């Protein structure tokens, strides 16, 4: 702010002001609020809580069976070298 | 300004006036502080007709 003498800035907005209204009042709000609809315990989703496999491992079962059977052919006898 | 304006002619004139507030460029006696109010100045001019 600058004040300049001799033209000085009025020393106030004075008493000639026009009170325009008495509408100043905010009427307090008084209220009762009830949000009470029956609630049912459940919601349907496509899927909740699953941690789906991105790849599975290979998996398997097992079997064996049979017996011990055989047809054989042997090497001929040979002269013994030494000993 | 043309010394004479003959019948049917149009003359062109130029005039300058200095309206002083301050006495001179170095003597500010009479100068006006105008940055101190919103109140307006009035420079009234009445021209020839």
């Amino acid at each position: 702010a600058l004040i300049n003498p001799q033209f000085p800035y009025a020393g106030p907005v004075p008493i000639p002001g026009p009170a325009p209204t008495e509408t100043m009042p905010l009427l307090n709000y008084r209220v009762e609020g009830r949000i009470a609809g029956i609630q049912q315990a459940r919601q349907f989703m496509p899927f909740l809580q699953g941690p789906h496999r991105a790849v599975a491992e290979q998996t398997y079962h097992a079997i064996g069976t049979g017996i011990q059977m055989g047809q054989t052919f042997n090497q001929p006898l040979i002269n013994t070298q030494e000993g | 300004a043309p010394a004479t304006i003959a019948a049917g002619a149009t003359g062109e004139l130029t005039m300058y006036y200095w309206v002083p507030l301050a006495y001179s460029e170095t003597d500010l006696t009479g100068a006006v502080l105008a940055n101190v109010p919103q109140s307006k100045q009035r420079l009234k001019l009445e021209f020839a007709n």
